[PDB]
């Protein structure tokens, strides 16, 4: 596996009329799904990672925008990255995306880190587009590999003790960290549970405490539940993705929690901004903005 | 004690959707410490 060979392929397209592909070999790509399969369960499935670092929302396969984020963020290792999930589906790029990640957590497996979104899940990548990406180009075989590999990441992280980030948002069953640090892997993601929620609930303005969430899955959670969790746990903000918002970040319950969705214009369908907030060693943290003309 | 703050706004890196991902219409503001 050779892979700065593979980073390079991945990165020729920088200056090309966006949408070009990239084609891999089968093996590589397999090879990328191994080696850093092997990484994520090397380290916690609860990361704690310090500042200064580059924290990204969704991506879903808009390769030409990762490009671009990583252009204005500066290419790892330049900056430190966390994202935070949804790598997968959607957007039409789908395997530059992931492959390109993948690749860089092997490069820089102590500066790079990748959350499990709720896109990175077998039942939903069925439908969403990534298993007829992987079927189109490769084979299904391939896919399955996909999905070994993303039953072992990681589903939260906490930076110097004061930002709890993961893809999705709170749970009610979310007492103590330790809960997070004892699911095993590799896991599916359940139909309900603490891991569920991780991946899957949303912050809501007219909900109480805990309420439905219209998804069909996990639960909406108010203000208060954000108030009472950072308090709790002595933490500063949630950080989380999962939502399209209009500015490419938006805050929520007097800026204790932020979400953040990097895919600008997402799916040709939305009119929003990408965001990814940059946190410096004081834990000063910023918004950079990917802005369609 | 490291405690979470928030910076200035930061002007936007803009970008044309039909040009490569190297050439950015406008360069967006970059934090410093
Ligand atoms: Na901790």
């Amino acid at each position: 596996l050779n892979i700065d060979s593979i980073i390079q392929r991945l990165l020729e397209v920088r200056g090309s009329k966006p949408g070009k592909n990239v084609q891999l070999q089968e093996n590589e790509i397999r090879g990328l799904c191994l080696k850093s399969r092997e990484i994520f369960l090397s380290q916690p499935i609860l990361l704690e990672l310090e500042a200064p670092l580059k924290i990204c929302g969704d991506i879903h396969g808009q390769y030409y925008d990762l490009l671009r984020l990583f252009e204005y963020g500066g290419f790892p290792p330049e900056s430190n990255y966390l994202f935070l999930g949804d790598y997968v589906d959607r957007g039409k790029q789908s395997l530059e995306t992931i492959c390109l990640l993948l690749a860089y957590k092997i490069k820089y497996p102590e500066n790079f880190f990748l959350l499990r979104g709720n896109h990175e899940c077998a039942s939903i990548n069925r439908i969403y587009g990534f298993y007829d990406e992987c079927k189109r180009r490769y084979n299904i075989k391939l896919w399955k590999t996909f999905t070994d590999c993303f039953n072992c990441l990681p589903i939260a992280a906490i930076v110097d003790e004061k930002i709890f980030c993961c893809h999705g948002g709170l749970s009610p069953d979310l007492q103590s960290m330790e809960q997070i640090r004892r699911i095993m892997r590799p896991t599916d993601v359940p139909d309900q549970g603490l891991l569920c929620d991780l991946l899957w609930s949303d912050p809501d303005k007219d909900v109480l405490g805990w309420g439905e969430n219209d998804r069909g899955v996990s639960f909406t959670f108010g203000a208060e539940v954000v108030a009472k969790f950072l308090h709790k746990h002595d933490l500063d903000l949630i950080c989380r993705a999962h939502q399209v918002v209009e500015d490419g970040y938006e805050f929520f319950a007097k800026r204790q929690l932020v979400t953040l969705f990097s895919a600008p214009n997402y799916c040709g369908e939305f009119d929003n901004a990408g965001a990814m907030m940059s946190v410096d060693e004081t834990l000063m943290c910023s918004f950079q903005i990917l802005k369609p003309a | 004690r490291k405690r979470v703050t928030f910076g200035e706004d930061l002007s936007p890196e803009v970008f044309d959707e039909s040009l490569p991902a190297n050439t950015p219409l406008r360069k967006g503001g970059t934090p410093v410490c």
